[PDB]
């Protein structure tokens, strides 16, 4: 799984995301990714999310659509829903993964409760940021 | 405050098992990428063209699992999916388990711009994309070694 | 606490014009008979779960309403089936979409639930997976009515 | 489309829905019936919904899930989530249809914006309600 969400210098926020899967999965599996508001989910009011992980439990905590309404309805800043989803509710379903998130105001989040995420992010006009690990 | 961020996966990425060369050519794709999007941001393209061009880059790019480089399902074949939504007006495209269009993300888009579905898998969503000039691809253009090696290792 | 049962057979452009008191009958005593099975397995102690699965599979089974047996028609004259279900005690789900060989889609999409690591599973590979499992293939004609073919006709020219 | 939600002696919440789909679809269209949050949800903690109606704003409002967070986060009772979702959200982004919801304290709503929606309802040891129109 790969994805993208960004902000543009009008205030619109927009989310992608696209996947091969897993490795050995049995044929005709649909994971999060294809499912809005589970693998990709915006909406300027709110937030852009793109997550990878297991797919059955971002699919049953509609995890993507999850951050954006603790947001708006819950009042959680962005790193507090990101915190809640996943490492709180995605572990507590038997999950692992993590997303990449960007609010209205552009505050950005890369939060992942696994052992690595390829990531990296960056402002308009600025030097990007990368990882691999922890 | 135009800002981008990408993935390229979560998962066991363990550091024992790879070289400083190897983590390198991971952080040298996603680098261009973030640039990619970064230089398109503050040049007044949009949120939707911006995550699209990134994530078909992802596509694009072997090392990533999408697209070019997609993993094995467990009959040696390549299903793919992508979503696509436009936080202004809340519109959204999708496709799961299609094998021969070249980028998913693409076709995605199509499902939004072009139907008035959000949704549309397998050969019927292939079918909506190429009676729209998306060209069909051999199904085997995403396959390489490292993926079919996991493979390997995953059923043993 | 006090158990309750709701169902649906599909929201739309219903007029009263349109329709008979029998025609209307048909309806309502299918919709009485599906919740009444409902209340009678939650007064019995039968597990939330277990009971939209039947109710939906009894929706399925009318051929009145748009779900298995009474399928619309696609634009090529075939049916493709979709269902889910959720607990909300686990959180598990299941699902199937565009499958045309399993008699009912909400059992095959509890299969997924129960006999799977998965939630949603597409098409061929999920008939497969239902197969595997000893779910009976069906053609997709069984779901064939003379009223949808005919609503079908109405929407479009010949040739 | 049809559907059924349940609330049982034990306290648990269940949803389910299936359907054919529309008259005239595009094969490989799917719609919002078979996605968790979209046309089904259920959680003890909130509410059990099935939906029913304009495909493509169920997937894009998240029509489901969408209740339950409104009652979880923002406070509101099923009534007042049900009015919001179905009277207000989804009309505004050109949506026509309906849902049933039990929440986890027995409540019941069966709204709908269309011209009809066949329905019934009942608590175990009651008599049942039926419906068509308005
Ligand atoms: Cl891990
Ligand atoms: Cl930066
Ligand atoms: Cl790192
Ligand atoms: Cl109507
Ligand atoms: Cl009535
Ligand atoms: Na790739
Ligand atoms: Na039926």
């Amino acid at each position: 799984t790969v994805g993208a969400v960004a902000l543009d210098l009008d205030g619109n926020l927009a989310a992608a995301t696209s996947t091969g899967g897993m490795t050995n999965k049995l044929p005709g599996v649909v994971g999060p990714w294809p499912l809005v508001g589970a693998g990709c989910y915006a909406n300027n009011a709110s937030v852009a999310v793109s997550c990878t992980g297991t797919g059955e439990v971002f699919i049953r905590a509609l995890a993507a659509y999850d951050i954006a309404a603790l947001m708006d309805y819950g009042g959680l800043s962005l790193a507090e829903a990101c915190e809640r989803v996943v490492m709180e509710k995605l572990p507590a379903l038997g999950g692992s993964g993590g997303l990449i998130a960007i609010d209205h105001e552009g505050n950005v989040a890369l939060p992942f409760n696994t052992e690595g995420m390829y990531r990296a992010w960056g402002y308009a006009g600025d030097t990007p940021t990368t990882g691999i690990y922890r | 405050k135009a800002v981008i961020a990408i993935h390229g996966g979560a998962g066991a990425i363990s550091r024992a098992q790879m070289s400083l060369q190897q983590e390198l050519r991971y952080i040298e794709a996603l680098s261009a990428i973030v640039e990619t999007g970064q230089k398109m941001l503050e040049a007044g393209e949009s949120a939707l063209d911006v995550v699209t061009e990134a994530v078909r880059l992802l596509e694009e790019c072997p090392l990533f699992n999408a697209g070019i480089g997609a993993v094995f399902t467990r009959d040696e074949t390549h299903e793919l999916d992508a979503c696509v939504m436009d936080g202004n007006t809340l519109k959204a495209g999708a496709v799961a388990g299609v094998s021969h269009l070249r980028n998913p993300v693409l076709a995605a888009r199509l499902v939004m711009e072009q139907s008035p579905h959000v949704m549309m898998i397998g050969e019927g969503a292939e079918n909506f994309a190429f009676a729209r000039g998306m060209e069909r691809v051999s199904p085997e253009i995403f396959s390489t070694s490292l993926r079919y090696e996991q493979l390997l290792a995953a059923r043993k």
